């Protein structure tokens, strides 16, 4: 967030000089300093409106982060590596399953604290279980697809 | 044959005297 | 002066966009003439960080790759005032506004290593070609040809990528009306890159394809190591294809329903019986 | 010649244009893997010479044309796979 | 110094007669005797007795373990050169002529025996690792021990899976089985299944209540 | 409130007071792991006696 | 009838058992025993209900016979721990009879009992049950063993006589399920099984299976889960 | 005999003891003993060694270059007789020279390991990479003989 601002002092805004600068802008409250950056703030225009001039082909430029991710996405790297991710993975998930066992009888309830004890909040087995299911998933998928895309094309 | 042990513990006596007798 | 210096060219997104904007400010010289100016950033190191760019006066005639006229006092000036502010901060190299790769542009790096070592060739475009970036980074190769004269001065291609400060980065985000399209994090956007490299695999071999037929017949020149590592790709032929494959998903989603479901199934049968007595409730408390 | 997506030619032929005593035909079909003529494994088990890369042809208008028709196969692969995978997975993609 | 003899030939601790040892030596330090000597020899038994003889024959030189007293420097460093050798031949040959001294010494009949049964096995795991289908005769040979006597050996070593193959009686060949094969997604699978059953169980258990 | 909960370093912002993140417990520890790089000047050559005493003390 | 199909998943889970299991009837006698199992085996599973109770019985009478013929054997043992024994006593006698490998036994016990199941149409199939038993002795022997004697088949099995047990062992054979082949006039039966999963693909396919299952619990599931508590908070929520 | 042995070129012991045994034993130096190791009157003692190692480099280079192999064309190729060949292998494996599955029978010999989907998958990946390389590179080297100056 830039903002833009002038100053002046409060002589000035009993004389009425300082409502002119604050018309005609729309206003956002900020606190990043307590009260007294605020009285500056509201003194000088109050968050003025910033928006920025573009067109579409200079959005494009910034958007993509290389030409590369056309050799980049397709890109896999050595199958032993593959399936020892699944194989790891499998064995972290094994563990975290006699946490769940007991936590499924409730696992809805408000407050960490509280769960903690009730259905094992205390390392939450739902987190860690989901967290190792949405890994292990699209890198298996993606690295089996491009090495089975790549070998129809070549070969 | 709901389980094989009772049968079996006729099986491997009848079995060997007769096998041994024989062959071995 | 080495050429010989970079083999990774990182570029802030502050220079890619620095030339689309200098393309119509400075009177839109390019079209037929190009626009080459000085870039700002690390030099006299392999990875190549560049800071900022900034345009130079060039009149280019490409045709006859002997004729330009490049502003020589713009360099030095430029660079004094930049090294204050920042000083790592040095001229790291030249952009051509493409369209692609030529040989006028030869010609055009001899001079520029008076002034300053670099010769690094980055080619930012101000059209959109490619799936991703139009800039392609180039660092200029001596290989031997047996078709044409021996020993030729070349451009082998080096890899680029992105930087980005923290603050800037925010910034890219602030001036786009989205985030990004895909950086390879999670289920999402891991798929979208996918797509994204096989466009971009059919664009590859298409380029060389159109390229065969001309040579085949009304021939265009040709080298003997391009061609050679063509026939490479042919001999390489894959192997066997296996392994692979998931299923865990559907356990997560199951425990979950049946936790969400307690709460339901217990809402369910007091539910039922309370709809009359409900109807007394909602309008009172609803009355006001 | 033979190769090009066939990958095989057998051993045999090799001793038909060596014409020389058998103890001399490993010397020289592994010295031409060493030199860099050559790339691949010899498998005598199955008596055949398997290649991994065969090495370019030397400048001519006719190693240009061999090319071109294989890699255009190819080009047509890319664009129907591509395409296909992309249906699926549609609500992925966002 | 006489507890670690113990530890080590009874109690079957090697690592215990080692760090017992250590404590006597400390002891013999503060004046000097011939059983000082002794103890120095006696760590060098657990070695052997650990089935690592070959370990003692680095150790072991004329310039360090000679010097001090004792046929037993000597008796150690020939036995175990002969296991370094590899042949039964050179290992026979050193324990017949220092039998004498093993009885003296309880540690040293006891160390040796095992080893003496040990050291066939070393000689055949060698030969047999990097042949596949390969004759008892010819693998006979390099241990220099009969073929019948190592169709034996080989039986039972195929049951411990130290390099898992069959004996093939009908030919008189020992065939041993493809390097393993088993891919990592594949051992994975079993694993998969023992997540999802131990879940799937405990809740099906309650669920059961809704209908 | 997991690791959180029993005695940890936690991360405040300092003109606020607030607390904004959260950290382990090895983070912030005063010292390192010392003996290491302030190792004592002694072993067991200065003192080869007291041997019930240097029995008790290995197996503590 | 059957060719309208429908049946909805907001329907009723006794109804859904109850329809599982008459398709699993009509199917059995066209001679689709690999259909009729499957559909059977879903509506025990189905619903464990409580108006179920009373039909789950009818369901373990026809369970038993259908899967037999298939070429699969399951335990006696599995069926007597279930409250439901009443209903499975005679039954016991049956399963018993295919695994041991005792065609005689089976037969003329089915033969008598096909009498309860006319009522219910099942009986055309009792016929045909005689073959199962026969076949399902063959599959272990042709797994077993390499090339194994037919006097020796002929002993385990229960075999009429030599002459009708080489006859017999080479119509299982033909449908491939066995697959061996049976030399008659050298009288020994070879299995063209050297079977392993020890391959290249081969394992994939075993996890294949299992893997697309999932993928119908999967979108049953997600489907499902988020409908119930959205409704309560838009609605009454208690 | 430099150029022979540092050229993964494979020999017999035949030509190899007979051609050179003369010629390096005439050789002699100031510091060493004499020569020593395949040289001179004590050289000599060290060359009946030689034999074991003209057949060990033999095996190490032929393992690479012939994937499979049959005992009597390794034997061949080795110049020693079956026996000879088989004997050695359980020595050289110690010295450090490759891996080997070596058969009695005469049959498949791997001297990569044997058969694993593994093995395939190793080659498939690293033939994948390659191929991805190439044609990238070659596009961006394409535009420029392309164009030309700017004239097509």
């Amino acid at each position: 967030v830039i903002d833009a601002f002038r100053l002046i002092n409060a002589n000035m805004m009993v004389l009425g000089h300082e409502p002119r600068q604050t018309t005609s802008n729309l206003g956002h409250l900020n606190k990043p300093s307590i009260q007294a950056l605020i009285h500056g703030l509201n003194r000088h225009y109050y968050s003025i409106t910033i928006n920025y001039r573009k067109n579409e082909l200079e959005q494009k430029m910034l958007l993509n982060l290389h030409k590369k991710s056309w050799m980049e996405g397709l890109t896999l790297q050595d199958y032993s590596e593959h399936c020892k991710h699944n194989e790891s993975v499998v064995k972290e998930m094994l563990e975290l399953a006699k946490n769940y066992n007991k936590a499924v009888e409730e696992e809805d309830k408000m407050t960490p604290e509280q769960l903690a004890i009730k259905n094992v909040g205390k390392q939450d087995p739902k987190r860690h279980l989901e967290e190792h299911v949405d890994v292990l998933m699209t890198s298996n998928i993606v690295q089996c697809l491009a090495a089975m895309l790549d070998t129809v094309v070549f070969k | 044959n709901v389980e094989d042990d009772f049968s079996n513990q006729l099986r491997a006596e009848l079995e060997k005297h007769g096998y041994k007798m024989e062959t071995s | 002066m080495p050429e010989l210096a970079v083999q990774k060219v990182v570029v802030h997104p502050l220079v890619l966009l620095s030339v689309v904007d200098h393309f119509n400010r400075i009177g839109k010289v390019g079209n037929q003439k190009r626009v080459v100016g000085v870039l700002l950033g690390s030099w006299q190191k392999k990875v190549l960080d560049v800071s900022n760019s900034f345009a130079v006066p060039f009149d280019e005639d490409d045709k006859d790759d002997s004729v330009w006229f490049l502003d020589h006092d713009y360099l030095e000036n430029m660079y004094g005032m930049f090294k204050k502010v920042n000083a790592r901060e040095r001229i790291v190299g030249w952009y051509h506004t493409g369209p692609k790769l030529h040989k006028n542009d030869i010609a055009i790096n001899e001079l520029m290593k008076r002034y300053c070592p670099n010769s690094v060739l980055v080619i930012i475009d101000v059209k959109p070609k490619d799936l991703g970036l139009p800039t392609e980074a180039y660092i200029s190769v001596e290989e031997v040809h047996d078709d044409g004269t021996p020993t030729s001065k070349t451009f082998e291609h080096v890899t680029s990528e992105i930087g980005a400060e923290e603050a800037e980065e925010v910034g890219v985000e602030h001036l786009l009306r989205d985030i990004k399209d895909t950086t390879v994090g999670t289920l999402s956007q891991r798929i979208t890159n996918q797509v994204h490299g096989l466009k971009g695999l059919n664009s590859k071999l298409l380029d060389i394809r159109t390229y065969l037929e001309k040579v085949a017949s009304g021939k265009l020149p040709i080298n003997h190591h391009i061609i050679y590592q063509l026939q490479d790709v042919f001999n390489l032929l894959p192997d066997a294809s296996l392994q692979e494959f998931v299923k865990a998903f559907y356990l997560k989603t199951n425990d979950q329903m049946v936790v969400v479901y307690l709460a339901s199934l217990i809402r369910s049968v007091v539910a039922l019986h309370n709809l009359i007595n409900n109807k007394i409730a909602n309008r009172d408390a609803e009355k006001k | 010649t033979r190769p090009a997506n066939h990958r095989q030619l057998t051993f045999e032929e090799i001793a038909k244009s060596a014409k020389i005593t058998v103890n001399k035909v490993e010397l020289l079909v592994m010295k031409a893997l060493s030199v860099g003529l050559v790339r691949g494994s010899i498998d005598e088990v199955d008596k055949r010479v398997h290649m991994t890369w065969v090495q370019p042809r030397v400048l001519d208008l006719q190693q240009i044309k061999g090319m071109k028709d294989r890699l255009e196969l190819w080009c047509t692969d890319v664009k129907s796979m591509e395409l296909l995978v992309e249906h699926q997975a549609q609500d992925i993609l966002t | 110094m006489q507890s670690g003899i113990i530890h080590a030939a009874e109690e079957k601790d090697w690592k215990t007669a080692y760090s017992y040892f250590y404590e006597a030596f400390e002891g013999y330090d503060s004046i000097d005797s011939p059983k000082a000597i002794t103890s120095l020899k006696y760590m060098l038994l657990c070695k052997i007795m650990l089935n690592t003889p070959e370990d003692v024959q680095a150790l072991v030189s004329g310039k360090l373990a000679l010097r001090y007293a004792g046929r037993q420097t000597e008796a150690l460093k020939c036995v175990a050169q002969a296991s370094k050798n590899r042949s039964l031949a050179d290992f026979e040959k050193a324990l017949t002529d220092y039998r004498a001294e093993l009885r003296d010494d309880p540690i040293i009949s006891t160390h040796l025996a095992k080893l003496y049964d040990n050291l066939l096995e070393q000689n055949l795991i060698r030969v047999i690792e990097p042949f596949s289908r390969v004759q008892i005769e010819h693998i006979s040979s390099l241990i220099k021990l009969s073929k019948a006597d190592v169709e034996r050996k080989l039986s039972q070593m195929i049951l411990d899976k130290k390099f898992h193959g069959i004996l093939d009686q009908g030919e008189g060949v020992l065939i041993i089985f493809d390097e393993p094969p088993v891919d990592k997604t594949y051992e994975a699978a079993l694993e998969t299944i023992q997540n999802m059953s131990k879940v799937v169980d405990s809740l099906y258990n309650k669920a059961k209540k809704l209908t | 409130r997991e690791l959180l909960k029993p005695n940890a370093s936690v991360a405040l912002h300092k003109h606020s007071n607030a607390l904004v993140d959260v950290l382990p417990p090895e983070a912030d520890s005063s010292i390192m792991m010392l003996t290491s790089d302030q190792k004592p000047d002694v072993m067991y050559a200065d003192i080869g006696g007291m041997d019930i005493q240097k029995q008790e003390v290995r197996e503590a | 009838l059957v060719s309208k199909s429908v049946f909805p998943e907001q329907a009723n889970n006794n109804e859904w058992a109850r329809y599982l299991y008459y398709t699993g009837r009509i199917k059995a006698i066209q001679l689709e025993y690999s259909e009729a199992r499957r559909t059977m085996t879903n509506a025990l599973r189905k619903a464990p209900q409580h108006t179920a109770v009373g039909f789950k019985q009818t369901v373990h009478k026809l369970l038993i016979v259908v899967e037999l013929l298939l070429g699969e054997i399951p335990d006696r043992l599995q069926f007597r721990q279930p409250s439901l024994k009443r209903s499975l006593m005679p039954y016991f006698l049956l399963t018993q009879a295919v695994r041991t490998g005792n065609l005689a036994k089976f037969n003329q016990v089915l033969d008598q009992f096909g009498e309860k199941f006319q009522t219910d149409g099942t009986y055309t199939l009792i016929i045909r049950l005689r073959h199962n038993v026969i076949k399902t002795g063959v599959r272990m022997i042709s797994l077993s063993y390499s090339r194994i004697s037919l006097a020796d088949i002929a002993q385990k099995l229960q075999l009429d006589s030599p002459e009708d047990a080489e006859f017999i062992v080479a119509k299982a054979i033909r449908d491939g399920v066995i697959e061996a082949s049976i030399n008659h006039e050298k009288g020994y039966v070879q299995s063209k099984e050297m079977i392993d999963i020890y391959s290249t693909r081969e394992p994939q396919l075993a996890f294949h299976q299992r893997i697309s299952f999932c993928l119908d619990i999967h979108n049953m599931s997600v489907k499902a889960m988020r409908f119930p508590p959205k409704s309560y908070n838009k609605d009454l929520e208690s | 005999l430099l150029k022979l042995f540092t050229t993964m070129e494979l020999m017999r012991w035949s030509t190899l003891v007979e051609d050179y045994g003369v010629e390096l034993r005439k050789g002699s130096s100031e510091t060493p003993a004499t020569d020593v190791f395949s040289s001179t009157e004590e050289g000599e003692k060290r060359w009946k060694d030689l034999k074991n190692r003209v057949v060990e480099h033999n095996i190490r280079i032929m393992a690479k270059y012939y994937t499979r192999i049959t005992m009597k064309r390794m034997a061949q190729l080795l110049d020693l007789s079956v026996d000879e060949s088989e004997a050695f292998l359980s020595n050289l494996v110690v010295n450090k020279t490759i891996f080997a599955k070596v058969d009695r029978l005469a049959g498949v010999i791997n001297f990569q390991r044997p058969k694993d989907p593994n093995n395939l998958l190793n080659d498939w990946s690293q033939k994948l990479n390659s191929l991805m390389s190439l044609v990238n590179k070659t596009t961006h080297l394409i535009a420029k003989e392309e164009m030309i100056h700017n004239l097509q």
